[PDB]
């Protein structure tokens, strides 16, 4: 199975499971340590922001490859913004200062 | 639609762009590694034999997830830091990670072996003529007991290559294996005995 | 080195008699007090051999603690205390979604940290 | 007393009432171009070229005139930029869209002789196809490398390359032209009152242009 | 292999950042390569220039500040 | 459109099995000469003498280009 | 035609010095990589016409397990150096040369007598080293013409008539427009017996064509 | 997790003494394997002369030179991550010489 | 060169062809090359 871009989930803007709607093939927490150990910050940043989580970041990144500019505009992942909303619903008052 | 021109452009697109391969149990940093993606008519992904030792993935229904490295920075990071050629030595131990395992170790030890007498007896040779004579006919693969001129070398005292050739005693397989050695190192002496512990060393 | 992080204070002056604190804070306070204000301020201490699980629990960042440790215990304690995050760690940066301070990101993080002094 | 002593004057009493504040003073049939009013223009224009050249932009030297054609490439082509030393096509700055189309059959035409793909079809055919190069490689051969409208256009005579300048001020492409007494400088945003002719005048300044442009991008 | 480039720039992490900076100059469409190319992308072409000893963190800062003065001279001077 | 036209895997190979054996021989004035005996099994759609001649012709066409380079 | 096969188009060779070389043949049909390559390997090593040393007679000592006065290299070591020496004879079938030399220093091949039909490609080829004071040597060296490798054990009452020192072919798959598998034959060859790689491979393929002519 | 290599080198010259393990019987782990890929602070080698450098990285060539020049030198001082001068993270020298290339 | 003759025809399907005069290294070479050709490249109908 292989996949570039397609379907996205409603709760947390992320790709589908795997071998049904969209071929995900999850990264996992252990693989982040392997990228951190080798020292690939830009490779780790795009994996958990640009080409996964960020809706605005993914749309901007797609146009960059087609035009032939590369680079990345990550921004906020959106999955982290859900954690702020879920924490907000359970009595806690979390908010981004400055 | 999948036209014929698509695969022509796809080859140029995947010319100088690494693909981050990874095993299921990523314990160490050596598991997740990048490599130059080559074309192949087949569903199964081809992973190198030396790379299999570090990742620890035996070919018995073992999956391996790929990852296309987007952007300019990650391509440089995967090629420099996370590459297979760069990550030669192990992270924990000082010894080499990518080494001969089972198939490569058995073949080297099979060639570098002293058989009892065999065909040849004690025929001397220049160097390349010994490999050609042994490969063609008459002389055996192992042979054992056959002196030959080995062009030894060692970069000693910090000033280019040094030393000269000498008629060193060795096997037929050891003479052929000596060509694989790149200029320096021991030359002739290292090829003898076996390739169990000394092969990695 | 990560295990033997905390250290109990012996002498009185700057520290609170026998309060638990890191070796980094004690070494910086001892070096500052040794040649600036007065020698009596630079109190002595002894290193406590803490475990792997015990040392991993103690952390400054709230987001980093919530990922590793329990969510219910970490978030409830942090909310009551009223502690601001402002984490510069690898775990907090990964969850937040930014360049972690290691390897390539270390050059960007060091340059960005220098800009925070003036503006 | 410097090199600027070759384009003193040109174009007799035909002149153009507009080009006056740049006339040293009529004398012996034709007038003269006040060089003291040319010194600032001598660089002011070049300054912008030098400045823009650093932005890795584009520069098209227009000089369809014979006495400037063959002797213009060395300042543009050699300096690797853009130039049109022939009949300026109609739309190579506005209708570029459809014009570029011509460039393609020119490029792919080149590749024909490149490899053995030239020994295709009757020997006569190659001839009928090779002629296209003569025209193509000429009228466009020195602009093919322009994958999009430039950012500044430097034309020699402001009269001959009339149409050329026109389209420019219609696309927003700055123009640096070396007008003349009988020239209409109202279309040039960077006038250089100099002898539109004079085999030496052209070369010196023309080459002098690429000079600043050459290292313009440091 | 990247070992030849590591000999020049000893840090290794800076070699990724400096090559990524040099890559976007050629990739976007600003500058042209100094070393002759053999059908290689901006990632590989940038690393080739490090090994030969032309481009680095120091030269890029000098070259960029030079182009600022060159572009200003193009706007001022017409000829 | 012919749906009735059920397709089959084509097999355009007359040989079922091939086996060569080299044995020493003593001919009219000789020292050491091998005797190549090619045992061949076919489907029965082409002669063995015709098959071996066509096989050798294919190698000659391949070897023809190698001489002039 | 259906029966006609796709022929190879080489037009690509990598020459690394005079002796060593690496010739390649890109488009080859399924099963034609190992085929041809293995046959050419059998031909190149066995049948490669040339000239080399067979018999040697030295003036000082009659046997081959001894030492000459004034020479650091043993007779067995000299015999091995004599094999590496390149010799080419035009008209004559067999020729007997004489190594007339004396003095403190190394023995260059240029020291040998230059006869009419005789030619040497390497005059810097080292044979032996002569020590201090005087010491002298005058051996008659014999050259013979043949096909392949004939050792000293076979001679009852160590020749190398092959210009090739080492041969090695390598087979890797390659793409051809609308195709899956076409073998790419890369023939690495090392020589010393005065023959060019392009001349050697052409002569080797010509021998197979003469054999195949009677079959076809 | 958060710990990483920071700064060029530490101000202090403290370090643990490295020796062969000599676990009851015969040498269970040699000195060469213990010290390899680790920096020295000072360590006055031999019987009062020089031999070893002050703040030099103990490489394979340096270890071979020390092994050849008097094998009697059993003990040898070396820096570590535990006894580090810098509070935030650790020094490049004090860490050691563990890497791929 | 070899002379092709002596065709020992067993049945319609099976056969045994021989090539008597061959050089010391010409037994394996041609035979192995022909084996590679016969199995891979063999025109027919099916």
């Amino acid at each position: 199975h292989a996949r570039s871009t397609g379907s996205y989930s409603l709760v947390t803007q992320q790709p589908l499971g795997g071998k049904a709607q969209f071929g995900g093939q999850r990264f996992g927490e252990m693989e982040v340590w392997a990228l951190e150990a080798y020292g690939a910050a830009y490779t780790l940043q795009e994996m958990l922001t640009v080409k996964s989580d960020d809706v605005n970041g993914r749309t901007k990144m797609y146009k960059n490859i087609v035009d032939g500019n590369h680079q990345m505009e990550p921004g906020m992942p959106e999955s982290f913004n859900v954690l702020l909303k879920e924490i907000r619903s359970l009595g806690i008052n979390i908010e981004l200062e400055d | 639609r999948e036209e014929a021109v698509v695969w022509d452009i796809l080859d140029e697109v995947i010319r100088e762009h690494p693909v981050l391969l990874n095993r299921a149990p990523t314990l160490h940093r050596l598991g997740i590694q990048a490599f130059e993606p080559v074309l192949i008519e087949g569903k199964a992904i081809q992973l190198h034999p030396l790379v299999c030792a570090a990742y620890n993935a035996d070919f018995d229904g073992d999956q391996m997830a790929v990852h296309v490295p987007l952007t300019l920075e990650a391509q440089l990071e995967a090629r420099a830091l996370m590459m297979s050629t760069n990550n030669i030595l192990s992270p924990a131990n000082g010894e080499p990670i990518i080494v001969p395992s089972q198939d490569v170790v058995l073949g080297l030890y099979y060639m570098t072996r002293d058989c009892v007498n065999a065909k040849g007896e004690g025929m001397v040779l220049t160097g390349p003529k010994e490999a050609e004579r042994l490969y063609r006919s008459g002389l055996a693969s192992l042979h054992a007991r056959v002196k030959v001129r080995i062009t030894e070398y060692e970069k000693d005292a910090n000033g280019e290559l040094v030393a000269k050739t000498s008629l060193k005693d060795t096997t037929v397989g050891r003479a052929i294996l000596w060509m694989i050695v790149p200029k320096g190192l021991p030359y002739s002496i290292v090829n003898q005995a076996l390739g169990k512990k000394a092969i990695s060393k | 080195r990560q295990m033997l992080r905390k250290a109990t204070i012996v002498n009185a002056g700057s520290s609170d008699f026998l309060e638990g604190e890191q070796v980094e804070y004690s070494r910086v306070k001892i070096a500052n007090r040794e040649l600036e204000a007065n020698g009596k301020v630079g109190a002595t201490y002894s290193r406590d051999l803490l475990g792997i699980t015990k040392a991993s629990l103690a952390t400054e960042s709230f987001i980093s603690a919530a990922s590793f440790q329990e969510t219910t215990r970490v978030l409830t304690e942090a909310a009551v205390a009223g502690k601001r995050d402002e984490l510069r760690g690898l775990k907090e940066n990964v969850i937040v979604g930014r360049l972690i301070p290691a390897g390539t990101g270390y050059a960007y993080h060091q340059d960005r940290m220098r800009r925070r002094a003036a503006g | 007393m410097l090199k600027a002593g070759v384009h003193f004057g040109h174009q007799t009493r035909y002149w153009n009432p507009k080009m006056k504040p740049f006339i040293f003073g009529a004398r012996n049939k034709v007038h003269i171009i006040n060089l003291e009013k040319t010194v600032p223009m001598f660089n002011e224009a070049l300054a912008e070229l030098n400045k823009i050249a650093s932005r890795k932009g584009k520069i098209l030297f227009v000089g369809t005139k014979r006495a400037a054609s063959e002797a213009v490439k060395d300042a543009a082509l050699s300096c690797d930029q853009f130039f049109v030393n022939h009949r300026w096509l109609g739309g190579m700055l506005t209708n570029w869209k459809t014009v570029r189309q011509s460039i393609k059959r020119l490029k792919d035409l080149e590749t024909q002789s490149q490899d053995g793909t030239f020994d295709k079809l009757t020997k006569k055919e190659a001839l009928m196809r090779t002629r296209e190069l003569e025209k193509l490689e000429n009228s466009l051969g020195g602009i093919k490398d322009m994958g999009g409208l430039p950012d500044a256009l430097f034309v020699i005579d402001a009269d001959h390359e009339h149409i050329a300048i026109k389209e420019a001020n219609n696309l927003g492409i700055p123009v640096f032209a070396i007008v003349d007494t009988n020239s209409d400088p109202d279309g040039v945003d960077f006038v250089i009152p100099g002898n539109d002719d004079a085999i030496r005048a052209v070369t010196l300044y023309l080459g002098a242009v690429a000079a600043t442009v050459r290292e313009g991008r440091s | 292999t990247v070992q030849d480039a590591v000999e020049k720039i000893g840090n290794r992490f800076d070699l990724v950042l400096v090559a990524a900076r040099r890559a976007r100059q050629m990739q976007v469409g600003g500058k042209d390569p100094l070393v002759p190319e053999e059908n290689d992308k901006t990632t590989v072409i940038a690393l080739r220039e490090i090994e030969e000893g032309l481009i680095n963190n120091q030269i890029l800062d000098v070259r960029e500040r030079q182009e600022q003065q060159e572009q200003e001279a193009a706007e001022l001077q017409a000829v | 459109r012919p749906i009735g036209r059920l397709l089959v895997d084509a097999c355009y190979s007359p040989v079922e099995r091939i086996a060569y054996n080299v044995e020493a021989a003593r001919v009219e004035q000789r020292t050491d000469l091998d005797k190549l005996v090619i045992e061949m099994e076919t489907n029965g759609t082409i002669d063995p003498e015709e098959a071996i001649r066509r096989a050798a012709t294919i190698l000659a066409e391949q070897l023809e280009a190698f001489v002039d380079l | 035609s259906v029966t006609e096969f796709l022929k190879p188009r080489l037009v690509d060779i990598e020459q690394v010095s005079s002796t060593h070389a690496k010739v390649t043949l890109e488009p080859l049909e399924r099963g034609f990589g190992h085929t041809l390559g293995n046959a050419l390997r059998r031909i190149l090593l066995s049948s490669m016409p040339g000239c080399a040393v067979t018999e040697v007679e030295i003036d000082g000592v009659l046997h081959e397990y001894s030492t000459k006065e004034g020479v650091q290299e043993d007779i067995l070591e000299i015999l091995l150096n004599l094999k590496g020496l390149a010799v080419r004879v035009q008209g004559k079938d067999e020729v007997i040369l004489t190594l007339n030399k004396s003095g403190i220093g190394p023995v260059t091949a240029a020291d040998i007598t230059h006869d009419g039909d005789v030619e040497i490609v390497k005059p810097q080829h080292v044979i032996c080293h002569l020590t201090d004071e005087n010491a002298s040597i005058s051996m008659r060296i014999k050259v013979q013409r043949g096909r392949g490798y004939v050792p000293a054990s076979t001679r009852i009452h160590d020749a190398c008539y092959s210009p090739v020192e080492r041969i090695a072919y390598n087979v890797e798959a390659a793409r051809v427009e609308q195709r899956t598998d076409l073998d790419k034959l890369v023939i690495e060859m090392e020589t010393n017996g005065t023959i060019d790689p392009e001349e050697a491979i052409r002569r080797a393929a010509t021998i197979l064509a003469e054999q195949l002519e009677a079959f076809v | 997790q958060d710990l990483v290599v920071t700064e060029d080198d530490c101000g202090t010259h403290e370090g643990i003494m490295m020796t062969p393990v000599i676990e009851g019987g015969d040498v269970k782990e040699p000195l060469r394997d213990r010290v390899l890929g680790r920096v020295t602070a000072e360590d006055v080698l031999k019987p009062g002369t020089a031999d070893i450098l002050v703040p030099r990285n103990t490489l394979l060539h340096e270890q071979w030179c020390d092994l050849l020049e008097e094998n009697s030198v059993d003990a040898v001082k070396v820096r570590s991550v535990v006894s580090c001068d810098t509070d935030f993270g650790v020094c490049a020298h004090c860490y050691g010489r563990d890497l791929a290339r």
